[PDB]
Formats: structure tokens, C-alpha cells, sequence
């Protein structure tokens, strides 16, 4: 620690709980990211920072942002992270176009899944995967960050929150009330993010829980009990509503990118965006999808 | 990967709240007694759990109140206990335990609260309010805050990622303290 240890610089961004500034280590000359958490003596220490701190001294991987230190000054907690140049949103915005070339996409998705596979290997769910939370640097490395909504699974936990994951990136089964998601939740997010990278546009820009489901089914068809029998269990599930078949994904996407969406890509995208939680690829098996063939032995 | 875990099945705990609350209290005493015999801000942040006056509610009864007013699951009190472990304990080259820092009963009371709320904040997607708990402990919510950051600061350099092994190590590290 030691506040004087870092010189604060320009604001790099903000989210719900924190404000991030570029920072410079006065000694080593190396740049950092200064995640500042407000500590109002009346509200308390945010559970996010606590989860972020605990989940980072243990999750070390080249595709997960590194936490270097945690400083406690006047009514403020600064989590000092390794410095990344962009997040995925800004990076894409800075190209605004605005979708990415398919080798960049494959290369960023690959790295997403690598970092993700590691989290899951460690029984950790991220629960907040979205471009703003995916940091990119000059070497082109991509790193998962923002582990504030993260949670260890496999353990007995009492309280519930189906209110995790920013809406645009939240899974149907969650929207419908599933309180027993595992890693499938993060995978859905990766599916959304993949689409967004290809087209430059969010896939399901919902403004509320119901509009989000509608947007999902418009494209993925409505829930099909033959393909997802356990769906009937979910509290906000409605059988009566009108059927609606999946659209051809290659067709909803291809318009928004000049790059040709091949079979592997689209298949790989269907595997990530499976309506049935249990049918979605795992990180590990996504990594081995033929679409990533050129990346292997 | 964390000394206090060195010697536990990376697979490896079905315990009841009484069983949970038991171990915690246990570890405290042992630590209090065994104490007798890595930076500045670290100790600086640790001055807090130390209350001058005598804890109005006996240590044991004090937890009885909290489990009543808060009614937690066993997990809570286990995690809670490991923080104490990880804070004060560590193994040596021969996997023999050792004492990192000295724990006193003058510091015990506030350290108790710290570990528990901090513990819950690790576990649950929803905990009690900052004043519901600040109340349950007859604590100024300003101190409560200072005692979360104090603990957190002191133990953050240890692996705090919650997992079944860390949950198990609570009860085990207890045994390894006694005899027989
Ligand atoms: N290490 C870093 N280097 C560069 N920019 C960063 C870094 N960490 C965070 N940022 C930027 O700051 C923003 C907020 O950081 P986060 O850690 O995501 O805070 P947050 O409030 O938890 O975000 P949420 O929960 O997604 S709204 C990010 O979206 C990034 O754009
Ligand atoms: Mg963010």
C-alpha cells in the first residue's frame, strides 16, 4: 500500500461501484489501473471489492487481469490492477467499423474462453461478462476483469440473486427465474459477446426483463419443451405464449458484417447460445471447436 | 497453494451450526493461549479489534445472540474461522504450524464481528444490512466499516478464494492444535 506510492492520472472509466484512473508507480515507473472504491462509513465495504480482492490473489492466468495491491485511505479503497489500454467496448468504439475482422474475433474469443475455462476450472463464475469488462492491451492480450459479481460454485449458499449479469448479456433461464445456473450463465454471455464482435452491435439490446426474453426468442425461437423439458420448472416460464421458431442465425448476422460467416463460426455460435443451459458448450469444449483449428497442433 | 491447506484432499464437511459455532470459539481460545509463547500498514490496520473495556456480552454468549438475530448457516462460521486461521497461522518447511501474529482477548471481540460479516460477504448474494448487523453487535457502523477493512487488509495477501478445502481446514487446523 501507501497512497503516495502511486500518482493518479486520467480517468479510464467507471462502473456501478468503482471509478478507475490510470496511475503511475513512482518507483518502478510502470503504469497501473487504480480502481477506486468509495467507502462511506454509513453504507459499508462493498461486497464487490471484497469478492474482487479474494478472487484475484488466487485466479492467476494470462487472460485474467492481475491485482497488484489494495490501498486503504480516507473513506476510499483503491485496488491497484495491471494497466490495460482498452476495454472491448472502447476498442471497438475507437474503430467506429464497427464489427471486427474475423481473425481478430476468433483471436479475442479464443482468449475469452481461455481465461473463462480457468475460472470454471477453479469453480468460479464470473457472472458479468460483457465487452466493458474485457480489457485489451497493446500486445493484443484480452483479460477478463471486474470480478465483483463473481462467485464460487459447488458450495451450499442460501441467498439468491437472478439479478446478476447486465441485462443484455443475461441468460433466458435466468431471466425466467432459474436460481441454479452453473457455468452455463457465463457461456451465454460469451455467445452474446461473440455476436457483438462480429456485427459491432449488441445481440439482445433489451430494456427490461420481458423485452429481453422477447428479443432472445425472436432470434432463438421460443423455448421448446422437447429440447428443454426442465424449462417447465422455471417460475417465469409461460407455456401458453405463441410458438416462434429459431431464425437462421447466419442471416440475422451476415447483414451487419462484410465478412463471410462460415459453418464453423455459426455452429460455434449456436453451441454458445443454446437455449437449454445444459446444451451450451463448456469453455473447455468451446476451445476445441474446429473453428479454432488453426490455433492447434 | 496456501500452507494451511498443505495436507488436505484437494477433493475433501456436513456440519451443523452448533458444530460450526463450536469450532470458531474453540480456535479463538487456542489462539489466545498459544500466542503468549509483513509491513507497517498491516499492523496499522490491526490496531482496531482492540477494545479497552470488557466486552459486555461474554464471548460465547455474544455469538449466541448473533446466531439468533442473524440465524446463519454453518458455512458462515466456518469461513469466519479460517480467516482467523489464515490471519494467524501458517506452516513451515516441515508442514509444522507456526504463529504469524499475537492474538489477545482485548482484540477478540471486534475480530469476531469482522470475520463473520466479512465471511458472509464472501458467501451470500445477499446479506443483512449494515445497520441490522451494526446493531446485532452494538457497533458503530463507522467502526464496523473500519473492522471490515482492517481484517480484509490484514489477510488479503492470503488465498481467500472460498472452497470446500478451506471450509474443511477450519475444523482440521483445530485438531492439529490440540494433542493426542
Ligand atoms: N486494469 C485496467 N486497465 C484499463 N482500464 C480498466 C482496468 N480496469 C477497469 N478499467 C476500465 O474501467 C471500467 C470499470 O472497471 P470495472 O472493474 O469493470 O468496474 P465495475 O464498476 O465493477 O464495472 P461493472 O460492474 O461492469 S458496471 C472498465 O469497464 C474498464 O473500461
Ligand atoms: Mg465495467
Amino acid at each position: 500500500s501507501s497512497s503516495s506510492q502511486f500518482k493518479q492520472l486520467e480517468k479510464l472509466g467507471n462502473g456501478t461501484y468503482a471509478t478507475v484512473y490510470k496511475g503511475l508507480n513512482k518507483t518502478t515507473g510502470v503504469y497501473v489501473a487504480l480502481k477506486e472504491v468509495k467507502l462511506d462509513s454509513e453504507e459499508g465495504t462493498p461486497s464487490t471489492a471484497i469478492r474482487e480482492i479474494s478472487l484475484m490473489k488466487e485466479l492467476k492466468h494470462e487472460n485474467i487481469v492481475r491485482l497488484y495491491d489494495v490501498i486503504h485511505t480516507e473513506n476510499k479503497l483503491t485496488l491497484v490492477f495491471e494497466f490495460m489500454d482498452n476495454d472491448l467496448k472502447k476498442y471497438m468504439d475507437s474503430r467506429t467499423p464497427r464489427g471486427l475482422e474475423l481473425n481478430l474475433v476468433k483471436y479475442f474469443q479464443w482468449q475469452l474462453l481461455q481465461g473463462l475455462a480457468f475460472c470454471h476450472e477453479n469453480k468460479i463464475l464470473h457472472r458479468d461478462l460483457k465487452p466493458q469488462n474485457l480489457l485489451i492491451n497493446k500486445r493484443g492480450q484480452l483479460k477478463l476483469g471486474d470480478f465483483g459479481l463473481a462467485r464460487a460454485f459447488g458450495i451450499p449458499v442460501n441467498t439468491f440473486s437472478s439479478e446478476v449479469v447486465t441485462l443484455w448479456y443475461r441468460a433466458p433461464d435466468v431471466l425466467m427465474g432459474s436460481r441454479t445456473y452453473s457455468t452455463s450463465i457465463d457461456i451465454w454471455s460469451c455467445g452474446c459477446i461473440l455476436a457483438e464482435m462480429i456485427t459491432g452491435k449488441p445481440l439482445f439490446p433489451g430494456t427490461n426483463d420481458e423485452e429481453q426474453l422477447k428479443l432472445i426468442f425472436d432470434i432463438m425461437g421460443t423455448p421448446n419443451e422437447s429440447l428443454w423439458p426442465s424449462v417447465t420448472k422455471l417460475p417465469k416460464y409461460n407455456p401458453n405464449i405463441q410458438q416462434r421458431p429459431p431464425r437462421d442465425l447466419r442471416q440475422v448476422l451476415q447483414p451487419h458484417t462484410k465478412e463471410p460467416l462460415d459453418g464453423n463460426l455459426m455452429d460455434f455460435l449456436h453451441g454458445l447460445l443454446q437455449l437449454n443451459p445444459d446444451m451450451r458448450l463448456s469453455a473447455k469444449q468451446a476451445l476445441h471447436h474446429p473453428w479454432f483449428a488453426e490455433y492447434y497442433h | 497453494e496456501n500452507p494451511l491447506l498443505h495436507g488436505i484432499p484437494v477433493d475433501v464437511p456436513h456440519i451443523s451450526v452448533d458444530e460450526a459455532l463450536a469450532n470458531f470459539k474453540e480456535t479463538i481460545e487456542l489462539l489466545l493461549k498459544l500466542s503468549g509463547n509483513n509491513t507497517r500498514v498491516e499492523k496499522k490496520e490491526y490496531s482496531n479489534f482492540y477494545m479497552k473495556s470488557k466486552p459486555t456480552l461474554s464471548s460465547a454468549d455474544f455469538l449466541k445472540r448473533i446466531q439468533d438475530k442473524c440465524e446463519y448457516q454453518p458455512t458462515v462460521y466456518l469461513v469466519a474461522t479460517f480467516l482467523i486461521d489464515t490471519l494467524f497461522l501458517t506452516r513451515d518447511g516441515n508442514n509444522i504450524l507456526q504463529l504469524k501474529l499475537n492474538l489477545q482477548e482485548k482484540e477478540v471481540h471486534r475480530m469476531i464481528i469482522a470475520a463473520v460479516r466479512l465471511s458472509t460477504k464472501l458467501l451470500e448474494d445477499f446479506v443483512h444490512s449494515h445497520e441490522y448487523f451494526s446493531k446485532v453487535c452494538g457497533i458503530s457502523k463507522r467502526l464496523l466499516t473500519k473492522l471490515e477493512v482492517s481484517l480484509l487488509i490484514c489477510v488479503c495477501n492470503t488465498k481467500l478464494m472460498v472452497s470446500n478445502r478451506k471450509l474443511a481446514a477450519s475444523k482440521l487446523l483445530l485438531n492439529e492444535l490440540r494433542s493426542f
